């Protein structure tokens, strides 16, 4: 049976976790299919991301998802896979992936002075 | 035996006095000037030196820990007495 | 225990004071000792943090166990040399026995 | 001083009617303790 | 005329007849020193400067080596570590414990090289050694108790003040220092002796016991009143002056004054 | 986003708040501080610090302590560099005096040098 | 110091043993006059092996170690 | 809309805070917080200062929870200079920041209780509040502000004969706990104050800053005490409080729990005492003994130079975020290589809950809102710094 | 450098006479509402002379500091989280002027 | 017992996560500094601190949700005298991270308000304290000084007494504004001991 407290309080709980999960994991692929190969995100991103969707189409029971997410709750890690997804279409806006915009001044980054 | 000023209050052991064209009696006026009556200067030459054996001494204060810490002091001048430091108290060589 | 005011000038008491209150400005006694001749603690400022009677090597400060001196006037309470000489002559049977059962924890 | 109260109602004082010049038949302040007894009015030691 | 002298991996070149304190000061670690005065002569008498010379088995004393070729001066090791704080316990054994009465609270130079390069507890519990109180003049107030007999007055009174009267009387710990005779030293460049003296030993009379330097404030002037030009750090607390010292000028001053 | 392309002297008066008679009347030291000279440590003098001209300090006439006019007198500010320095006195605008490092210089001392036969450097010490 | 009857009254209004737990202390405090106590040295008042320089704790840091960029 | 100004004299406001609120009817719409009315410059002062000058600050920061804070500032200051206390210290800092723990709960149970009305336990958590300051009073010779966690160690022994006095406060205390939570968990007038008032969600208590109670009322994990190991909290074996339905009745009786198991520990504490020194065996970190420096040598060497210069401190920066019962306490200090510091930053707990009482004051009313700040337990030396 | 909110000069120029026009309508509701001891004349001239006290910085960036902490002081002005007291110590009517002639500045003191 | 021991797993797998985050975000972080207080110190560039802690916040791997800390640090040496600290704190991997900015007083740093609501009070104390511009802040109102106080206190330009100091008058009834002359002067102590305190932050000439 599905948990009538989430552990929490204003992350309700959800009826289908396995099906948002996949879908939403699936939707996280879809996004970095226009980062660059380049990127090393991408690379990253995808292996977390591939390995934690293999779990998940591994395990069927909500508890050893809970259990080999390792995030805590189910829920939890919806929240936080759907603040992953808004991270990558946000550093799409912004492309991080290319090398540093400006040196600093050699003594900004000295302790003691 | 506390000393008067000319203007008629006490002086200190650090010998101060106010002097009688100053202002700053004004506080003083109907409200008590506190001055020590045991003086420090006058209460070292009425305990007599400490007689010595030896040619070094060490003393601590009375009490040990509670009083200061041990000073080995020379006693090998005879004409003038080795007064401690940290406290003041004289000893004297024996022989 | 024979006379003699144990303040040994070392300036050391106002390095460790954090109100900065103490003030202990000295000069040779003229006797080949060693004493002062301006303290002012300021019992305006002073944190009542025992800090200068653990600081103190021959313990001439100490934080004698009082309350009541709360006062009427501001001068009142910024004790120079003479008051605190004369506050330590009124205390001096109630410290040391606390000090003499105190002593071993310091 | 007794025994069969709490803590800090068990050691206690009647001042004088007098001291020092000063009348304090009414006028009633904690600061004429002596001090040989402000060591054992605020129970700091046990012995009187 | 250079020298690849290596200071714990660094390449300086220097130049011969030089010393080890002088080649660790050109890379910046300052080699601990009570006998040495940089503008005195070299005469080994404290043995607080001991480092290793890279596994020659006997340290060695940093003041009176010149660098070869190639010895790596291993400043921070575990040998150089515990011979300054093996002779720092050796200093402060037969030190009399006079640091309230002492002039120099943070001026001491002893006091920082114990909190930096000394022991934590020690072990001496047998008893000091005290020494019999001068008369050296008006000036130079000497409490000779706590003297570590360093040898850097006698230096300069010998060499620069030129007055030949602060020698070594004696050996062991009862050697002291001083006249032998009861005689006034009293010249000029006799207040140079007191801040040469790195021991609260032989300080001022007029400064006895004023001030204490963590509380005054040191800023800097030219000298007037006798046509040198010399360089001044006045030592001011609550707007009183209480020091006179020598700013460090190679020119003019050479570290002394009048 | 676009840079902007000014080429001005720098002035953070108004930002730091401070009243104009303390900068206009007041002038600013930046110096290596001087060895304390019964010390023979060098940790003092590696860095360029900042004080200002010492204004007028009375005795209060309750008591005697040290009383200040100016609040600026107490401070003492630590930099590295000596253009860094000028860099940090030209944006907040007081009147810089600046006073050059001075370091020792290279002599040659030797232990055998004190002991030689021709030479007046023999001591008659030891 | 209370009665039976009010102690029973208040045993009636708690169900609990304020009789036997008290929140006012009678007798359970220590004798102030105390003998004094000798505090022990620690583990470093030793007079053989006494070198700073192996327990050193304020040398062993190093500076923090900069891995990847510049 | 009134912009009414809440005033620091209003005792709800805990004497300090200037809200304002631009309140239509009494449901306030918005109530925006000015604190400042007690910003002191500790932070600027600190710095003019050597370390253990510093020490008295963490006294009066938290000035209903001190020995935690010192306990926060020592444990910085113990990092900065890579010092391990002494286990038998490290136990006398567990245990008299247990009764700190019990200090602020008390605190906040207390005028949690009067900003709502109830003036009973404003008196009768205060005197066995008078019977732990007794026991303050007893180890520094202060009520309040002990300054008795030191770098490299607490600064003194106990008094002897102390622990038995400890042990008779503790076997008394839970009766008292379980009379207050008789009192004012299972009533009536509590359960209508503090049902679906004032609930955040999870979301907005990790991003509003929130930390400690706030985030075990809001139900996730997250004491600082057995997530990240500091002192010997490690050794010791505790539940932790959560709740359920996130409102301020959940920090109430987590709360409650934190009494209970704070109280545990504590036994815990006296049951396991272990014998041993009380100040590290260092002189360079710790000020040596009396004995063995009026005797000794560089035992006065040492105390002169910790007692005027202070501990030379190697630089770097840390920060050690330590349990505060109020909830996050750490302090970024930064080092020269002097005596001084150079600059911290105090991590108040109550900073971000007072920066995030807009959003759990939204819908509600007057009442409700100083029934928040009592919730919330806001102290504000600690946070105008 | 980095600009702020104005490329130019003349554009912060335009910002500053923007709030000069916010700061000068804001100040009779703040002479009426505040019952202040002033008319509405010499707040408008200590408007105009705080404004004329850093008339001398010709920097962008400067200048659009200076613009924030103009509105700053215009949202603690227009709300009434300063109060009476804190709104007109400006005027300085208390303190009184240092003089700015040798003279009287060598009878006041070592400056 | 008297050295804190060190346990160096967690220096190299933070030092692991350290090289991590500063190859994947190449244009933002300028080093990644490692302390040996099992920390992480990245310093990046100010121009882009939101991508940096959107990616700390809402990455699976990264995780630091709760923002802890946020003030400067004031170093006049530097031509950006300002240090930016972001102290963050996961709750999930139980660990901390540390950004470190620069700032002058004249460039400003974006603000964190969209992706923490922490720093809604954060960043007004450091516009207090400090001094620097955050760009579209819902409101930078001024918390910590005084209503009308002119000067960021902070700062190792401003001084420790203040300039103004307030004084009840009978003249105006006001708590009026004088410059402050003290009752008596803050000592200033030398505490700098002049001999070399660690060999290993040894600063070279
Ligand atoms: C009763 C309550 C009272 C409450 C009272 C409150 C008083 C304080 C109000 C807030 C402060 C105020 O924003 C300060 C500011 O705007 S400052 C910078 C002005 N902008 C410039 O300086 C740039 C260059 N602009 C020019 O040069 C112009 O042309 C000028 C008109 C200045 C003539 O300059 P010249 O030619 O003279
Ligand atoms: S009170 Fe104590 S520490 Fe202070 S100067 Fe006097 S003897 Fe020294
Ligand atoms: S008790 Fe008072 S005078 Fe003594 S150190 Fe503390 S604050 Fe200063
Ligand atoms: S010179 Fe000797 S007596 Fe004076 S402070 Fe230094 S160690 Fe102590
Ligand atoms: S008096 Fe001073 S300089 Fe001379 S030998 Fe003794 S410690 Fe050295
Ligand atoms: S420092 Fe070299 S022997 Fe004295
Ligand atoms: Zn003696």
């Amino acid at each position: 049976l599905l948990k009538k407290t989430t552990g929490l309080v204003g992350l309700a709980v959800c009826d289908t976790p396995h099906e948002r999960l996949t879908i939403l994991y699936t939707k996280t692929l879809d996004i970095l299919k226009h980062f660059p190969k380049h990127a090393a995100y991408r690379k990253y991103t995808e292996q977390i991301t591939n390995e934690k969707l293999d779990m998940v189409k591994a395990e069927p029971d909500v508890k050893k998802l809970e259990a080999l997410l390792q995030g805590g709750e189910v829920e939890e890690v919806i929240l936080q896979a759907e603040k992953e997804l808004s991270l990558a279409r946000k550093m799409l806006k912004w492309k991080p992936w290319e090398p540093l915009v400006e040196e600093p001044p050699a003594n900004q980054w000295k302790w003691p002075i | 035996g506390v000393q008067v000023s000319p203007s008629g209050e006490k002086i200190t052991h650090t010998g101060q006095v106010y002097d009688e064209k100053d202002y700053r009696r004004v506080r003083f006026v109907d409200r008590q000037k506190e001055v020590n009556e045991n003086f420090a200067i006058d209460l070292i030459a009425q305990q007599p030196v400490n007689e010595v054996e030896h040619r070094i001494i060490a003393c601590d204060g009375g009490g040990g820990a509670l009083g200061h810490p041990k000073v080995y002091i020379n006693l090998d001048k005879e004409t003038k007495t080795g007064t401690c430091g940290y406290c003041g108290l004289q000893f004297k060589q024996h022989h | 225990p024979s006379g003699e005011e144990r303040c040994i000038a070392c300036k050391l008491c106002e390095a460790i004071c954090p109100a900065q209150a103490i003030t202990i400005e000295a000069e040779p006694r003229a006797d080949g000792s060693r004493r002062t001749t301006r303290y002012d603690i300021d019992m305006t400022k002073c944190i009542y943090c025992g800090f200068c009677q653990e600081a103190c090597p021959v313990d001439a400060i100490v934080e004698g166990p009082n309350f009541e001196f709360s006062t009427e006037t501001h001068e009142e309470l910024l004790y120079n040399k003479e008051k605190l000489l004369n506050n330590g002559d009124k205390w001096e049977a109630e410290i040391a026995a606390n000090i003499q059962a105190d002593y071993l924890y310091r | 001083e007794d025994n069969k109260q709490f803590f800090g109602r068990h050691r206690w004082v009647i001042y004088t009617t007098e001291m020092n010049g000063k009348n304090t038949f009414w006028d009633v302040d904690g600061s004429m303790v002596p001090p040989e007894w402000h060591r054992w009015l605020h129970c700091m030691t046990d012995d009187p | 005329n250079l020298i690849e002298v290596f200071v714990d991996g660094q390449s300086v070149m220097v130049e011969p007849g030089t010393t080890v304190l002088q080649a660790c000061e050109k890379v910046g670690m300052q080699i601990p020193r009570f006998c040495y005065h940089e503008r005195l002569s070299v005469a080994g008498n404290c043995r607080m400067c001991l480092v290793e010379i890279e596994k020659a088995p006997k340290v060695v004393a940093a003041c009176a080596m010149p660098v070869m070729k190639g010895w790596n001066i291993l400043t921070n090791s575990e040998k150089s570590k515990k011979a300054r704080e093996g002779v720092m316990e050796f200093l402060l054994a037969n030190h009399p414990l006079d640091c309230p009465i002492c002039d120099q609270g943070g001026e001491c130079d002893l006091q920082d090289q114990s909190m930096m390069f000394g022991s934590d507890r020690s072990r001496f519990l047998e008893g000091k050694r005290a020494v019999e109180d001068k008369n050296i003049g008006p000036l130079v107030k000497t409490i000779m108790t706590r003297c570590i007999q360093c040898t850097r007055c006698i230096r300069f009174a010998s060499e620069i003040a030129g007055v030949d009267d602060l020698g070594t009387t004696g050996r062991g710990n009862d050697m002291q220092v001083g006249t032998y005779i009861e005689k006034m030293f009293m010249s000029e460049l006799s207040g140079n002796v007191i801040d040469i003296c790195p021991v609260g030993a032989l300080t001022s009379k007029p400064y006895a016991f004023t001030a204490r330097p963590w509380e005054t404030r040191k800023t800097e002037s030219i000298d007037v009143m006798d046509a040198v030009g010399s360089n001044i750090v006045v030592s001011t607390r609550t707007g009183e002056v209480m020091r006179i010292l020598p700013r460090m000028h190679e020119d003019i001053n050479e570290e002394w004054i009048s | 986003t676009q840079l902007i392309t000014v080429d001005e002297k720098l002035d953070i008066t108004t930002l730091t708040g401070v009243p104009e008679e303390h900068i206009k009347t007041r002038k600013v030291r930046i110096f290596v501080p001087a060895r304390n000279n019964m010390q023979s440590g060098v940790n003092n003098t590696k860095k360029w610090k900042m004080e200002f001209d010492t204004r007028e300090r009375w005795e209060n006439p309750l008591m005697g302590w040290a009383s200040t006019a100016d609040p600026l007198s107490n401070m003492v500010l630590t930099f590295s560099a000596k253009e860094d320095a000028i860099a940090f006195a030209e944006k907040n605008g007081w009147s810089y005096d600046v006073e050059e490092k001075k370091v020792p210089k290279p002599k040659s001392k030797s232990y055998g040098a004190n002991f030689s036969w021709n030479k007046r450097t023999r001591v008659s010490t030891k | 110091s209370a009665t039976r009857v009010i102690q029973k009254l208040r045993n009636w209004a708690s169900g609990q043993d304020l009789q036997a737990k008290l929140q006012l202390r009678y007798q359970e405090i220590a004798k102030r006059t105390q003998p004094p106590p000798k505090l022990p040295v620690g583990p470093s008042h030793k007079l053989s092996n006494n070198y700073y320089c192996t327990r050193d704790g304020r040398r062993e840091v190093v500076p923090p170690s900069i891995i990847m960029s510049s | 809309n009134m912009t009414l100004n809440f005033g620091p004299q209003h005792p709800a406001a805990h004497g300090v805070l200037r809200l304002v609120l631009e309140l239509s009817g009494e449901m306030v719409r918005k109530c925006d917080p000015h604190i400042g009315l007690l910003h002191r410059g500790t932070e600027k002062l600190i710095e003019y200062k050597t370390y253990l000058q510093a020490l008295p600050y963490f006294d009066r920061l938290d000035y209903v929870s001190m020995m935690c804070n010192e306990q926060a500032y020592s444990i910085a200051v113990e990092k900065l200079l890579n010092i391990q206390p002494p286990p038998r210290a490290q136990w006398i800092r567990v245990l008299f920041g247990e009764i700190t723990r019990i200090l602020n709960h008390i605190m906040a149970v207390t005028t949690h209780a009067l900003d709502i009305g109830a003036m009973t336990p404003f008196f009768w958590m205060f005197e066995e509040r008078e019977k732990m300051f007794e026991f303050y009073e007893r180890v520094s010779g202060a009520r309040m502000h002990a300054a008795y966690i030191r770098p490299g160690g607490v600064h003194q022994d106990l008094p002897l004969g102390l622990l038995d006095d400890i042990y008779e406060f503790s076997k008394n205390f839970s009766l008292r706990i379980d009379e207050v939570e008789e009192m004012l968990t299972n009533n009536r007038i509590w359960r209508n104050r503090t049902v679906d008032i004032g609930v955040v969600t999870a979301e907005d208590a990790l991003n509003y800053g929130f930390s400690g109670v706030m985030l075990r009322g809001s139900g996730i994990q997250w004491d600082l005490r057995k997530t990240q190991p500091y002192d010997v909290y490690d050794q010791v074996e505790f539940d932790v409080p959560i709740g359920s339905r996130g409102d301020c009745y959940d920090r109430y009786l987590c709360r409650v729990e934190e009494m209970r198991q704070s109280l545990r520990i504590i036994e815990q504490c006296l049951n396991k005492m272990p014998p041993g020194e009380i100040k590290v065996d260092d002189a360079k970190v710790s000020p040596p003994k009396r004995a063995e420096m009026k005797t000794s040598m560089e035992s006065l060497i040492h105390h002169f130079k910790l007692y005027t210069e202070g501990y030379q401190v190697p630089p770097g920066a840390t920060y050690t975020a330590i349990e505060a019962p109020k909830g996050e306490f750490g302090v970024y200090l930064v080092s020269d290589g002097s005596s001084r510091p150079y600059r911290c930053k105090i991590k108040a707990p109550g900073f971000a809950h007072l920066a995030g009482l807009d959003k759990m004051s939204k819908g509600h009313m007057l009442a409700d809102v100083v029934a928040i700040i009592g919730t919330q337990d806001i102290v504000f030396g600690e946070i105008d710094r | 450098v980095k600009p702020i909110f104005s490329r130019d000069l003349n554009e912060a120029k335009r910002r500053v006479r923007e709030l000069y026009r916010a700061w000068y309508r804001e100040v009779p509701n703040t002479v009426h509402l505040m019952q202040l001891d002033i008319t509405v004349k010499q707040g408008r001239d200590k408007v105009r002379e705080m404004f004329m006290k850093n008339a001398h910085v010709t920097d962008p960036r400067v200048v659009d500091l200076l613009v924030i902490k103009g509105k700053m002081e215009l949202q603690e002005t227009i709300k009434v989280w300063k109060q009476r007291t804190h709104v007109m110590r400006f005027f300085h009517e208390t303190e009184t002027p240092r003089p700015k002639d040798f003279l009287s500045k060598f009878y006041m003191g070592h400056d | 017992p008297t050295v804190r021991p060190r346990s160096d797993v967690t220096h190299k797998q933070l030092s692991a996560f350290g090289e991590y985050v500063a190859e994947i975000l190449p244009k933002y972080v300028q080093q990644v500094q490692v302390s040996c207080l099992d920390e992480l110190e990245i310093c990046i560039h100010p121009d882009g601190v939101i991508p940096t802690l959107t990616f700390l916040r809402d990455h699976t791997n990264a995780q630091f949700k709760s923002l802890a800390d946020l003030t400067a640090v004031d170093v006049p040496t530097r031509q950006n005298r300002f240090e930016i600290v972001y102290n963050l704190l996961s709750l999930r991997f139980n660990s901390r991270i540390r950004v470190k900015t620069y700032a002058d007083e004249l460039t400003p740093i974006d603000s964190i308000v969209s992706v923490h609501i922490a720093a809604n009070w954060y960043e007004r104390e450091v516009w207090d304290m400090f001094g620097v511009f955050f760009f579209n802040h819902p409101d930078l109102r001024r918390i910590l000084t005084d209503y009308g106080f002119e000067g960021h206190p902070f700062r190792k330009d401003f001084p420790l007494t203040g300039y103004v100091e307030l004084r009840y008058d009978d003249e105006v009834k006001r708590v009026v504004a004088e410059p402050v002359e003290l009752a008596q002067e803050f000592r200033k102590f030398d505490l700098n001991s002049p001999w070399e305190a660690f060999p290993a932050y040894r600063q070279p000439p």
